[PDB]
């Protein structure tokens, strides 16, 4: 009778409702504010802590800290703090009623998913609970079975190999650049223009500029040389104080840290060859429709000629003798939401939740043998 | 690997033969004897033959095949179905999937009238819903 | 046979002198002073602008405008006023047989350096010109070549990492806090004991007074304790219409805006945070003699104890088995004019030098690829 809760919980961005829809209800940035100055006008409605969009709105007089760095959950009251405000005040139901679907990343260790137990069982007081991975969920929102995944959001890339519909732990492989080191990136290329953005409050205006106005450039020299000649490609963006700035090669610039992460000093690959470092790691008769099935997920796939540059340097140092397709859906954005959705609401899943007698009698350790 | 206790799943892969299931609003109900061999083409299915062997074994080969009209919760169920209809077994299993008209030609070999195709299909499961919308004009008076 | 010259051009002070030389020959503030009364006797000697020390000998009649403003070129007039003083006026030299080095910071905006060409061979016709970083002069002048510099003047302050002497560009940090803001925070502060001073003059006084009468506190609370329980601390400074004003725990408050930026409202980190965190961004096997080797430089390093208080902060932060060394050589006001000096005077120089012939056949692009 009852509805399940999905909450996917996202390094930058999370995202929250009910299962059985095509998209979820509430998307909001996964931030904890707190006041830098003294509010002297007292009785007018000040807290001490402003949580999620709320802390977005009046991000000028706070500091903003996010709870979860690079896909792993750091500070844990802050996370309290989110699931409060996820719970309570933005999807406006008692947490007492409803079980709830939560994601992880995979590579996750052990003491954050019983830590997630904990406070799922014991703060809040869910009757059912279950955790499931980004990847595999992303899959199945793709219809598919196997395949490799190229998760990317706001802290880590991840690329995970799936296999009959369970992953490849050891060809998983993490990449520690996402769309916040773009950012900062971002920052740091706009100096020379003149425009000056340092502290958190102006990062997410770069996060704006960043999502509304970039793309992947097919091949990077030309793009240079014709942003160098001519100026058929500068736009300009209105900051929201009222000064128009304009932007010219920094524009596709700034995606080309994936593909080349020497442009911030990282000495790491680029997402293109761990890919295929990840799938050289894979068993050799499996790699036909691995190569196949190439899901991409997260956020910072968004970008307009991604697909055709990933379809173009993996054809390149992959050999000639096979064919190559990336996949990307339009709802890339919301799709480990959907594949939440869709497992949550079937036939079969009533059995598989964690439901309260059984962490009774067996603590926070029965998730390892179930959430498998 | 954990399995899965689902009711109708008791009566799959015991005998050599093959069985279609149809994904009706995340769940899964046999189609009757007579409408095998041809698919709605808004709808998500599930193939299973199972061949018995000489030296005493059964193997099992599932498909999962998704039409061009399918929505993303039909597919999604079916390659979820899928997973656990191959989990409930002891991962004797191979799987594919197959899509509306670029079918394997093997997939063409089990059916001996062929494949067609028809119009319509089960409504999907999911209800529309857009992030973050308000539809709201109200007027408040406040006095005193 | 021809001597060339040296022109740090900083924010606050111009240094200007011959290369070869172990002083610069001109110090002078970059000041333009226009009169802002009614002239009433005729004749004499009224002028329509005053640069310099003369514009600081008769301040109580002029307003007085800084060309630069935190580090960017505001005002290219008024810059040319000043470049004309102190080629003409000061070194009373001309500049058109003379090849002239000029500095400037690093992270700056890339159309100044065009800019600072586009005068120096059009107006005084320069045969040849060179810009060079002032962090790396200030490191080749303690006779260095690896270590990190944190170079801070009038309007910026910068943290350098240089290694094999060439900086990081990835790990080089800018924080817009210096000796101007501790001057306008001093004027803010003194308020509270009944001193007024708005005028431009008495701007100029009140930076008299923090270079004469301000410290660094080893510890603040406990300094800030002493000066509440007593009047030990307490200072006199006479203006200069004989009013006597008395300082106490304002002495030191105004140079601990440095490692405490939330005095004036920014939400920014510290000079010993930035230079922990301008280190941890380097490679693993560099950072132990990065650590020993931290030289300062600049005039707003000139407080007492601010290496005593620097080197408590980062080994607070540090791990403990490394070892701190704070440099502070006591000409450090000068370091960049020094290391300069000593560049422009070699005779393995003569080849990096932008001449008059590559510049008018590449047009102002030069500067962008001979000038790393
Ligand atoms: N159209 C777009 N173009 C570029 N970047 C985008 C776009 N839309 C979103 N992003 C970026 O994608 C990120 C959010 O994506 P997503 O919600 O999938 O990630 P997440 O779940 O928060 O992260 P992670 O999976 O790493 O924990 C942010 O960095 C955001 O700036
Ligand atoms: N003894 C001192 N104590 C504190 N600050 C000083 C002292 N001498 C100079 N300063 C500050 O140093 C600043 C100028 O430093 P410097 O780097 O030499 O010039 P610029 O910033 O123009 O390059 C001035 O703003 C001045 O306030
Ligand atoms: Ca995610
Ligand atoms: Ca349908
Ligand atoms: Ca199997
Ligand atoms: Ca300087």
């Amino acid at each position: 009778e009852t509805t399940a809760l999905v909450c996917d919980n996202g390094s930058g961005l999370v995202k929250a409702g009910f299962a059985g829809d095509d998209a979820p209800r509430a998307v909001f940035p996964s931030i904890v504010g707190r006041p830098r100055h003294q509010g002297v006008m007292v009785g007018m409605g000040q807290k001490d802590s402003y949580v999620g969009d709320e802390a977005q709105s009046k991000r000028g007089i706070l500091t903003l800290k996010y709870p979860i760095e690079h896909g792993i959950i750091t500070n844990w009251d802050d996370m309290e703090k989110i699931w409060h405000h996820t719970f309570y005040n933005e999807l406006r139901v008692a947490p007492e009623e409803h079980p709830t679907l939560l994601t992880e990343a995979p590579l996750n260790p052990k003491a954050n998913r019983e830590k997630m137990t904990q406070i799922m069982f014991e703060t809040f007081n869910v009757p059912a609970m279950y955790v499931a991975i980004q990847a595999v969920l992303s899959l199945y929102a793709s219809g598919r079975t196997t395949g490799i995944v190229l998760d990317s959001g706001d802290g880590v890339t991840h690329n995970v190999p799936i296999y009959e519909g369970y992953a490849l732990p050891h060809a998983i492989m993490r990449l520690d650049l996402a769309g916040r080191d773009l950012t900062d990136y971002l920052m740091k290329i706009l100096t020379e223009r003149g425009y000056s953005f340092v502290t958190t409050a102006e990062r997410e205006i770069v996060r704006d500029i960043k999502e509304k106005l970039c793309y992947v450039a097919l091949d990077f020299e030309n793009e240079m040389a014709t942003a160098a000649s001519s100026s058929s490609l500068e736009k300009s963006y209105e900051l929201p104080d009222g000064q128009v700035i304009t932007i010219g090669n920094e524009r596709f610039r700034c995606p080309e840290t994936l593909f080349q992460p020497s442009f911030i000093g990282m000495e790491s690959a680029g997402i293109h060859e761990t890919t295929y470092n990840s799938i050289m790691k894979c068993d050799i008769d499996i790699r036909k429709d691995l190569y196949a099935n190439n899901v991409m997920s997260g956020g910072t796939t968004m970008y307009p000629g991604i697909a055709d540059r990933m379809q173009k340097e993996i054809t390149a140092l992959a050999p000639s003798t096979m064919k190559i397709k990336i996949i990307a859906p339009p709802e890339r954005k919301y799709s480990v939401w959907i594949g939440g959705s869709i497992l949550a609401s079937l036939s079969t899943f009533q059995q598989m939740w964690i439901t309260k007698q059984e962490y009774d009698e067996a603590g926070p350790s029965i998730v390892h043998r179930k959430c498998f | 690997h954990m399995v899965v206790e689902h009711p109708e799943f008791l009566k799959a892969g015991k005998e050599p033969g093959l069985q279609i299931w149809r994904v009706e609003k995340f769940d899964l109900v046999p189609v009757p004897t007579n409408l095998y061999g041809d698919f709605f083409t808004g709808d998500a299915y599930v193939i299973l033959k199972t061949v018995q062997l000489r030296n005493g074994n059964l193997q099992y080969d599932l498909h999962y095949w998704l039409g061009n009209e399918c929505s993303q919760d039909e597919s999604g169920a079916a390659a979820i179905f899928t997973v656990q209809l191959d989990d409930y077994l002891n991962g004797r299993a191979v799987q594919h999937r197959e899509v509306q008209g670029f079918e394997s030609a093997t997939f063409l070999g089990y059916f001996k009238s062929g494949l067609k195709y028809k119009k319509g299909g089960v409504a999907s499961g999911f209800k529309h819903v857009v992030p973050n919308e308000v539809v709201v004009q109200r007027l408040f008076q406040v006095k005193g």
